[PDB]
């Protein structure tokens, strides 16, 4: 093709890790960049499936009330950096994970600190979890699960140990979108919409990932107009 | 004594056209012999 | 136009006699109240009017007389309140203002 | 709000005594068995997880459904109180 | 003259300490009197905040003293004055009596000085109650500062000056209704006495003298001080304050750490860092939403919940008695007599509920059993007994159950049986039996907040950060303020302090403005041009310029009158972002707002619930002995009061049978209600 | 809490209480599905929170179906301090009241309780849903005039989009007459002179450069970005070349859509002017009166609507560069401070007696006050006619006169605790610091204020009372 | 299927005239109904590419502002019911068609006087342009493209003869666009979008057609998010 056509929108790319990622596509239709980024950005915080913590189990803890010996950190001061930690499985086969970690005396339990697992990594390993002190022991289960938007510990109620705890499930692998419709000069006419989304993401997932998906949850929905009534 | 308790309205009936004949038929029955 | 008698004044007709007032016309207005009614306990439809919760005439059997009281309780609340039979022995106090008059009267 | 309100209001000579009539209707119109309306066939009440509102949701929204209708009869002495109840029970089965 | 210590959180606590009420014995002050007395009085300087008295049938009757008020030697307020001979002032300092203050020519502490010297010929003072623009050659006395012409619990508002007196009543009681929060955080603007008010308080731990740190335990912090001695400082873990809010002391020492004397060890329920705590700063769009903000309401970004923030730890006591009675003492046993063992569990110890147990509305709290009938048995359920099984605890069960409404998860139970060590059990009870709940209380739809201005709203929707209001840069709005409530109410110091928080954000910082005096327009004008560089340098150079809805809004901004026309739209957009608004994007569609926005950091806090807020909803329960009018109690909700002004209500309208009901079957026909319910089922 | 998408007819209660109220209606229900044998067994059902199985959340949703409940105030004032609705159950604690009747009652949403009770005799639901409901009492008891009227919010909506700019008139643009008055001045405005609102008395160039066929061919420039709502245009309606602006013309459409009597909808609305709370109101007096009462009912959420969706858009909210202070406040400011001065000679002297003195000097201020008010709104109405502040006072929206004066131009005279005013004014305003003194001042008055409020909340029917024991019969 | 996948959209129909269309849609997840309603209407006002009057040349006038004898309707209100009239061609090979009408006489020119042209149809025969009377004179051209959205006359500015005039181009077939998202109740969760918009168009094509021509165009945008660069 040569003209209208290869005219097609240069979708370039500039993604730096899995977390940032950068989309710039142009050039495009009165209008449209907001008619694309928009709906895209809703997608990208809503439908994308992610993976966060859903259940711990203490040691000899009873409730997220409570406060362990040798450890600063209180139970829920715990189970809330828990809610920041981020890990990625690699397929499906893998609904729910447990990762297992146990440290004593002095140190400072990082999220590297877990045992590892086969089809798991670990984005957030400096991630801070408690400082522990002389005769400090830490015996912990945190459950793993991949889902989709946000789910109150009251929803859920995970059932695993019957001492355990449920926390909150944060999915939206995605941290914060947006989008710019910046004109852009071509030749002919001037007024051409110029859509550039950046795109930030815990790790799990990544941008370009994140964007695939959500553009096809569109794609899927639009095929929803096909038998009338 | 005031709202639906009015001694104007306290005292309405209501009727169907089916049960208005019903009860003329009560009357015609009175026809003794 | 002829205001047949006894008709119920619709605030579109409150609207042509001030009209026609403004045009030197008429003065008074002959009109039914609740000041003259015959009926002891009870006031009729003509002397009472329009104005039910609707627009229409008053329907029997409304307790008007609660919704009177209540229509002249709520605005009370915003009236002043100095003093019960107002004004202050000192100089020359002559009126008495907010609530504390309508109390007085 | 609420079908016809108005059209009701003006079939009566007082506000009050609509609502007297529709109440003492939908009294009837559950005690001699709930078979005793004047419109069912065609388009009458209706509800929604099944349209099965044919059979007993709201009394009284029948009884307006109906009346607004011209197949009632209401009156401050229409039928002697007491032979009402006698033939109403011999013709409505529902029980 | 004495009641419950308000201590919802330290502040309460300490304003409800440094109060002053006139109702009391019989020889002073009555409730017949006040219309004098509730009144400001001009003495009232120095000496009584003007506008710490409450809001309602108590005014003026209780008010709490302003700052620097201090009791001398028989109960007169008096208040610091610096001496100022000649035109010259002194930082001496007497404590005048009120009487004493008439006496003489004193002046405001906003006065131009050089020091010692005055600067301006003619300068304001206040004689006797009277305001007098003076000449320095008369100014004989000073006041101190601002603050002590209020209290301290209102002192802590940031531009009160740009506050009605009567909104700021309404900040000044909000606070101390201030929940304290998992998540403390210190206002991004603060006044400045934040700091002394949780140390003067007893908020956090300081530190004695100079020294190291020895032991860090989530329970104590053993110190070492560098005089050879060493002591262990343990931490009131989770207490049960007065009112329910949590009081844990989260050390933010480190292992083996050289101590500077007087310096935080732990800190308070609510203290940061030292610092006062009691809401949390976040981000704030202030336009009108789809009615959901409509006269007060408020609307809330689900974002804001995905974050541990407004979430408050809350301890409830519940209490039950092994009553002797004479049919029998109320046994305490692990044993309810008539159905089931799924409701036994959580009850494991033999009576008593285990520790870690979740215990929803219903489920038993503790296990009691009192004696049936009032002194003989019953022909009718003797035949049932019988028939299935005559043999049968023929007892009641009157045992604590989880009240309706809500429940936790058990931390805690105290049994106090015979052999009492120490304790005063009261006659008749054989035993009590303790249980405190705590659960996690997190924000939701009507729950109530309110920023220290006065703006007083309770949360009406909490919509997804999917399409809630969103900056150019991703970042999205948490909270959206409708507009109209701010015209009428007049304290526009929230509007002041919503802009510098807007520079705040960008320029990652908090700052401190006096009450008087304090930052000022042009300041602040100036602080935003340096947000603007951040919020924008960083889309220059990162790769992209501006938006065709940016320079949309531009147009009908130019019309509106905002940004001088013909200039560039980035000095556009930077006239704009100082004028303390910007282009905020409907993240539903993505369109723009027609309409420069405001949005800033506003320091916001939470609200306690009054056991109130517990919705109350009673069916059927039971009935008062003497009159015959329903009646609440531990479990069942007590009935709704109809009082006359709604009895009329209903009379006004044609109200006829519903009216009777309320006065029969639903309140005291005994035959009535009975017949009712049945009539109903 | 407010309940936007709630409709008059209903509000929403918390399915919660619905189940404790609604109890026996419940159980009987229970039965009559499979979801209980018996009703000793519904209840025990029901007695533990987690044991409800989710289909008795489908049978009290149908048990509530058509029946109505009562809701109250905390004072109740008049007649519709109780008003009836239909629940609508939903999660949570808060319960849903429409906006619409939160002027009856007067409630706000900082917290006030609202009570409920369940009128139960097949009569008293009679009652309660046609004579006691909401969406039927529209009309107050006091005045015939509309009780139930866009109130805060909606009118600010409805009046940003139904309002005509003004700018710049910077050549003599007299259109009127010369056909080169409309060449050039049509090019001028291309240029950076003429605006497209302009002082030119047939027509500014806003109108010449456009004309609308149809009416829907208006709106659709302005979706465009061709045409804002605000601006003055041209439109072809039923036989008329109507010189109205776009927000205008879409209004009618509202209005004229909620009732589909189109003509009828154009006899009683005045698109000749921003609708006000007043011009409202009025069209809702006449669309009862006209149209029917249920009809109303419709256009009124309608309304309700609209107006709520244009004022999340429409932008405005209050930023300090929105309170504008008059240039000629420290004018009138220094003059009536000089004159002060006057007054000082002329007592210095032994001209006017101590009393004399003060009287004159209160007048004085009472004068200047009176003065810079009528200053700052000529200040907005010349310059800002969209000022955020402004357009809500004017609009039936929000604020006061005198509580404008008090951001803007100054609070001057507070009383004394007695009620002698202060010799001294307060010469600041909210937009500035209001000084120490100055509110130390400020704070007498207040009180006093206060003081009566609650004199008066200990017996709200002191008054009412006496009238009911003489009136009630 | 029966749960998730069952539960697809029931999108229904309601289009009276090929005027006016309705289409509802419902279940849909949290906040979708707006996610679609919108950008579907930013395409069905913009995108659907249409075709009405863009220039006008008459006898003997030369400025837009004049008046014909006979003619009792002015220039300003003749091209005014121009912009009213709908064409409709039917390939590619029709980009600027010029329509020309020549009538005299006592007679009202209706759209139906224009002169045949082959690959073009007119959709408004009965279109009142003007009311002649004796001695009334009236030749003119009027010319027709293909476009999208509003054109300002400002913004092309035709120019066929020196003397012709411009007129703003409404090629969009749709005359209005409005979409509501009502709540709906399926068992458990009551948070349901209810998406339902209804289509406004002036003839030419029908409000489902528009609808799907509308959800192919974002289609086929989300397309161009393929070749990377
Ligand atoms: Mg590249
Ligand atoms: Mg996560
Ligand atoms: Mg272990
Ligand atoms: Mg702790
Ligand atoms: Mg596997
Ligand atoms: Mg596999
Ligand atoms: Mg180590
Ligand atoms: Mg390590
Ligand atoms: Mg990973
Ligand atoms: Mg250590
Ligand atoms: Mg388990
Ligand atoms: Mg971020
Ligand atoms: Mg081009
Ligand atoms: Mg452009
Ligand atoms: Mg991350
Ligand atoms: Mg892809
Ligand atoms: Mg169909
Ligand atoms: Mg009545
Ligand atoms: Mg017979
Ligand atoms: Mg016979
Ligand atoms: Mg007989
Ligand atoms: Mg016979
Ligand atoms: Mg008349
Ligand atoms: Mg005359
Ligand atoms: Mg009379
Ligand atoms: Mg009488
Ligand atoms: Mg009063
Ligand atoms: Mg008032
Ligand atoms: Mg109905
Ligand atoms: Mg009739
Ligand atoms: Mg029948
Ligand atoms: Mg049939
Ligand atoms: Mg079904
Ligand atoms: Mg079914
Ligand atoms: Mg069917
Ligand atoms: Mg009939
Ligand atoms: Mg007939
Ligand atoms: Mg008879
Ligand atoms: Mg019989
Ligand atoms: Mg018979
Ligand atoms: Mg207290
Ligand atoms: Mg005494
Ligand atoms: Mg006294
Ligand atoms: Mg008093
Ligand atoms: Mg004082
Ligand atoms: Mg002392
Ligand atoms: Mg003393
Ligand atoms: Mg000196
Ligand atoms: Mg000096
Ligand atoms: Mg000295
Ligand atoms: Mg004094
Ligand atoms: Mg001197
Ligand atoms: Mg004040
Ligand atoms: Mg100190
Ligand atoms: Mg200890
Ligand atoms: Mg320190
Ligand atoms: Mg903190
Ligand atoms: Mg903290
Ligand atoms: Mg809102
Ligand atoms: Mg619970
Ligand atoms: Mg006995
Ligand atoms: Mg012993
Ligand atoms: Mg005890
Ligand atoms: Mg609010
Ligand atoms: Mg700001
Ligand atoms: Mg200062
Ligand atoms: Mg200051
Ligand atoms: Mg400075
Ligand atoms: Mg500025
Ligand atoms: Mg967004
Ligand atoms: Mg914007
Ligand atoms: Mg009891
Ligand atoms: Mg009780
Ligand atoms: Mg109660
Ligand atoms: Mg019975
Ligand atoms: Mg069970
Ligand atoms: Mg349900
Ligand atoms: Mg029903
Ligand atoms: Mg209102
Ligand atoms: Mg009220
Ligand atoms: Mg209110
Ligand atoms: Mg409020
Ligand atoms: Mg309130
Ligand atoms: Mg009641
Ligand atoms: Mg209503
Ligand atoms: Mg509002
Ligand atoms: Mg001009
Ligand atoms: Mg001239
Ligand atoms: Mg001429
Ligand atoms: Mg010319
Ligand atoms: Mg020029
Ligand atoms: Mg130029
Ligand atoms: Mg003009
Ligand atoms: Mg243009
Ligand atoms: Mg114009
Ligand atoms: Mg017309
Ligand atoms: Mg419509
Ligand atoms: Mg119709
Ligand atoms: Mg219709
Ligand atoms: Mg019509
Ligand atoms: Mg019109
Ligand atoms: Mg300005
Ligand atoms: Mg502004
Ligand atoms: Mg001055
Ligand atoms: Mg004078
Ligand atoms: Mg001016
Ligand atoms: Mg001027
Ligand atoms: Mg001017
Ligand atoms: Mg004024
Ligand atoms: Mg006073
Ligand atoms: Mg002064
Ligand atoms: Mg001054
Ligand atoms: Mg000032
Ligand atoms: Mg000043
Ligand atoms: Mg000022
Ligand atoms: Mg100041
Ligand atoms: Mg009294
Ligand atoms: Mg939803
Ligand atoms: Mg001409
Ligand atoms: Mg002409
Ligand atoms: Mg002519
Ligand atoms: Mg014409
Ligand atoms: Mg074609
Ligand atoms: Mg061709
Ligand atoms: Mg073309
Ligand atoms: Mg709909
Ligand atoms: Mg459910
Ligand atoms: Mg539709
Ligand atoms: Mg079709
Ligand atoms: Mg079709
Ligand atoms: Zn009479």
């Amino acid at each position: 093709m040569l003209d209208s056509k290869l005219k097609a929108p240069v979708f370039t790319v500039r993604t730096q890790g899995r977390e940032y990622g950068e989309f710039v596509l142009e050039p495009l239709e009165r209008g449209f960049g907001v008619t694309l980024g928009n709906p895209l950005r809703r997608i990208l915080l809503s439908s994308i499936p992610g993976t966060a913590v859903t259940s711990v189990y203490i040691e000899d803890v009873l409730h997220e009330f409570s406060t362990i010996p040798g450890v600063k950190e209180d139970v829920v001061e715990i189970i809330l950096n828990l809610k920041e930690l981020v890990v990625r499985f690699l397929n499906p086969s893998l609904q729910t994970v447990t990762l297992l970690l146990k440290a004593e005396g002095p140190k400072e339990v990082k999220a590297r600190d877990f045992l590892p697992v086969a089809d798991v990594e670990i984005m957030n390993p400096d991630l801070h979890i408690a400082t522990l002190e002389e005769g400090g022991r830490l015996n912990m289960e945190v459950r793993v699960d991949r889902g989709v938007g946000y789910v109150p510990a009251e929803k859920h109620g995970i059932k695993d140990r019957i001492n355990a705890i449920p926390v909150d499930a944060v999915f939206s692998p995605v941290r914060r979108v947006a989008f710019q419709v910046e004109d852009t000069r071509l030749g002919q006419r001037t007024d051409l919409d110029k859509l550039t989304l950046r795109i930030w993401t815990d790790g799990s997932v990544t941008p370009l990932e994140a964007l695939n998906q959500a553009v096809e949850i569109l794609r899927e929905h639009l095929t929803y107009f096909s038998n009338p009534q | 004594p005031a709202g639906t308790g009015s001694d104007f309205v306290r005292f309405t009936q209501v009727v169907d056209q089916k049960t208005l004949k019903a009860i003329e038929e009560a009357r015609k029955e009175a026809v003794e012999a | 136009v002829r205001l047949e008698e006894g008709r119920y004044l619709s605030m579109d007709d409150v609207h042509l006699l001030i009209k026609a007032a403004e045009a030197g016309e008429i003065q008074e207005v002959p009109v039914r109240s609740p000041l003259t009614c015959q009926t002891r306990y009870g006031v009729c439809q003509k002397c009472y009017g329009y104005d039910l919760s609707m627009a229409r005439p008053v329907s029997i059997g409304e307790a008007v007389g609660i919704v009177a009281a209540q229509s002249i309780g709520e605005p009370g609340t915003q009236l002043t309140m100095r003093t019960f039979h107002t004004g202050g022995v000192a100089g020359a106090a002559d009126i008495t203002q907010g609530l504390p008059r309508v109390i007085e009267l | 709000a609420e079908p016809g309100i108005d059209k009701l209001f003006g079939m009566v000579d007082s506000k009050y005594r609509l609502t007297v009539v529709v109440a003492k209707r939908a009294q009837q119109l559950l005690r001699h068995g709930f078979k005793n309306t004047v419109l069912e066939p065609e388009e009458r009440p209706k509800m929604q997880t099944l349209e099965g509102l044919f059979d007993d949701p709201n009394a009284e929204t029948w009884a307006m459904k109906e009346l607004l209708t011209g197949r009632l009869v209401f009156g401050e002495n229409l039928v002697p109180e007491d032979r009402l109840q006698k033939e109403m029970e011999r013709i409505y089965p529902g029980e | 003259l004495s009641q419950f210590k308000d201590e919802t959180n330290p502040l309460s606590s300490l304003r409800h300490k440094r109060r002053i009420s006139a109702l009391g014995p019989g020889g002073l002050t009555r409730e017949r009197a006040g219309f004098d007395v509730r009144d400001v009085h001009r003495t009232h300087y120095g000496r009584i905040c003007p506008v710490e008295t409450p809001e309602g049938a108590n005014i003026g009757l209780i008010t709490s003293l302003a700052a620097y008020a201090r009791v001398d030697e028989l109960g007169f307020i008096r208040t610091p004055y610096r001496r100022v001979v000649g035109g010259v002032v002194t930082d001496e300092v007497v404590y005048m009596t009120a009487t004493e203050e008439d006496r003489y020519t004193i002046a405001q502490a906003n006065t131009p000085l050089e020091g010692n010297r005055i600067a301006a010929e003619r300068v304001v003072a206040r004689r006797k109650g009277e305001p007098v623009i003076v000449s320095p050659e008369e100014v004989e006395f000073m006041d101190v500062s601002p603050k002590q012409v209020f209290s301290v619990n209102t002192n802590l508002i940031p531009f009160l000056e740009h506050d009605d007196a009567n909104r700021a009543l309404m900040g000044s009681n909000m606070q101390t209704q201030a929940v304290p929060l998992i998540r403390a955080q210190a206002p991004v603007v603060m006044t400045g006495l934040e700091e002394r008010v949780v140390r003067d308080s007893l908020a956090a731990l300081y530190a004695e003298e100079d020294g190291e740190v020895a032991k860090v335990d989530g329970n104590r912090i053993v110190v070492r001080y560098e005089d050879g001695r060493l002591v262990e400082y343990p931490l009131r873990r989770f207490y049960r304050s007065n009112q329910g809010t949590a009081l844990d002391q989260r050390p933010r020492v480190v292992v083996g750490q050289r101590v500077r004397k007087g310096d935080l060890l732990a800190d308070g329920p609510a203290s940061e860092n030292g610092f006062l705590a009691l809401g949390q700063n976040v981000l704030v769009a202030i336009m009108p939403f789809d009615g959901y903000n409509f006269e007060d309401a408020i609307v809330i970004s689900e974002e804001l919940l995905k974050r541990d923030f407004y979430t408050s730890i809350h301890i409830e006591r519940y209490e039950i008695e092994a009553r002797d009675t004479k049919l029998g003492p109320e046994r305490i046993t692990r044993d309810i007599p008539h159905l089931s063992e799924a409701a036994l569990r959580d009850l494991d110890e033999e009576g008593v509920v285990r520790i870690g147990a979740e215990v929803k509305p219903g489920d038993i709290l503790v296990g009691r059993t009192s004696f049936k009938g009032e002194s003989e048995p019953t022909p009718e359920e003797r035949l049932l007994r019988s028939i299935f099984g005559e043999k049968a605890r023929d007892v009641k069960d009157t045992s604590l159950r989880v009240p309706p409404g809500e429940g936790g998860i058990v931390v805690r139970t105290v049994r106090l049986r015979r052999g009492d060590p120490g304790v005063e059990l009261k006659p008749g009870v054989r035993e009590v039996v303790r249980v405190y709940v705590a659960q996690k209380r997190k924000l939701q739809v009507g729950d109530k907040l309110a920023n220290r201005h006065g703006n007083k709203g309770v949360v009406a929707k909490i919509l997804p950060v999917e399409d809630m209001p969103h900056l150019p840069d991703g970042t999205p709005v948490d909270v959206i303020l409708n507009p109209l409530g701010v015209p009428s109410r007049m304290n526009l110091g929230q509007i002041l302090e919503t802009h510098l928080g807007l520079a705040g954000y960008f320029l990652g910082q908090r700052y401190i403005s006096p009450i008087f005096d304090g930052a000022k327009e042009p300041e602040i004008k100036e602080l935003l041009a340096q947000a603007f560089e951040v919020y924008f340098g960083k889309r220059k150079g990162e790769g992209f310029g501006v938006d065709k809805r940016e320079v949309e809004v531009l147009r009908r901004a130019e019309k509106l009158g905002l940004v001088t026309p013909g200039k560039t739209p980035e000095e556009q957009l930077k006239e704009l972002f100082l004028q303390g608004k910007v282009v905020l994007y409907d993240g539903r569609t993505g369109e723009p707002i027609e309409g420069p926005i405001v949005v800033g950091q506003m320091f916001i806090m939470k609200l306690y619930h009054m056991v109130e807020d517990k919705m109350h909803a009673r069916s059927t329960g039971p009935y008062s002995l003497i009159t015959q009018q329903p009646l609440g109690g531990k479990a069942q909700f007590g009935g709704q009061r109809f009082g006359e002004m709604e009895v009329w209500a209903l009379e006004a309208y044609g109200a006829a049978h519903t009216l009777q009901e309320m006065l029969t079957l639903k309140s005291d026909d005994i035959e009535g209600r009975n017949a009712a319910y049945e009539a109903i089922i | 809490v407010v309940g936007p998408q709630l409709k008059l007819h209903q509000c929403g209660l918390p399915k919660r209480m619905a189940l404790e109220l609604f109890k026996p209606f419940l159980l009987k229900k229970m039965e009559e599905k499979g979801i209980a044998p018996n009703v000793k067994a519904a209840r025990r059902m029901l007695e533990r929170q987690r044991d409800i199985k989710d289909e008795v959340w489908d049978a009290l949703e149908e048990v509530i179906h058509g029946k109505v409940v009562l809701l109250n105030r905390a004072p109740t004032l008049h007649r519709l301090g109780i008003q009836a609705f239909q629940p609508v159950l939903v999660e949570g604690q808060s319960i849903q009241l429409h906006p619409l009747v939160c002027e009856a009652f007067n409630a706000d949403f900082d917290g006030d309780q609202m009570a409920v009770h369940v009128p139960l005799s097949s009569f008293a639901q009679a009652e309660a849903r046609i004579q006691m409901l909401s969406a039927h009492n529209l009309l107050s008891p006091a005045s015939g005039e509309p009780l139930a009227k866009p109130s805060r919010d909606i009118i600010l909506g409805l009046y940003y989009i139904t309002q005509v700019r003004k700018e710049k008139k910077g050549a003599g643009l007299e259109f009127a007459t010369p056909e080169e008055a409309l060449a050039a001045h049509e090019r001028g405005e291309v240029a950076l002179n003429a605006p497209i609102k302009v002082a030119g008395r047939e027509t500014s160039v806003g109108r010449l450069k456009y004309v609308f066929a149809n009416p829907d061919e208006a709106l659709l420039a302005v979706a465009h970005g061709i045409v804002d709502l605000q601006d003055v245009v041209t439109v072809r309606y039923m036989g008329k070349r109507l010189e109205t602006s776009p927000g205008r013309i879409l209004f009618a459409r509202i209005v004229a859509e909620a009732v589909e009597d189109e003509k009828v909808a154009w006899e009683l609305i005045q698109l000749d002017v921003p609708q006000e709370k007043n011009s409202l109101k009025d069209l809702v007096y006449q669309a009862f009166l006209r149209l029917g009462m249920e009809k109303t009912a419709r256009l009124l959420d309608a309304l309700k609507y609209y107006g709520f969706t244009f004022s999340t858009t429409s932008g405005i909210t209050i930023g300090i560069d929105d309170a504008v202070i008059p240039e000629e406040k420290k004018q009138y400011l220094e003059e009536a401070d000089r004159k002060l001065l006057q007054i000082e000679q002329a007592y210095e002297m032994g001209f006017l007696t101590d009393r004399e003195r003060y009287d004159q000097i209160l007048q004085l201020w009472t004068e200047t006050t009176e003065k810079v008010t009528q200053a700052v709104f000529k200040n907005f109405e010349e310059n800002y006619p969209f000022n955020p502040l402004y357009v809500m006072a004017q609009s039936g929206a929000r604020g006061n006169p005198q509580q404008i004066r008090q951001l803007c131009g100054l609070r001057g005279l507070m009383q004394k605790p007695s009620g002698e005013t202060f010799e001294v004014p307060v010469r600041s305003s909210f937009r500035e610091g209001l000084t120490v003194l100055e509110y130390f001042i400020s704070s007498h008055g207040a009180r006093k204020g206060g003081a009566d409020t609650a004199l008066r909340t200990a017996d709200s029917g002191y008054l009412t009372r006496k009238l009911v024991d003489v009136t009630h019969e």
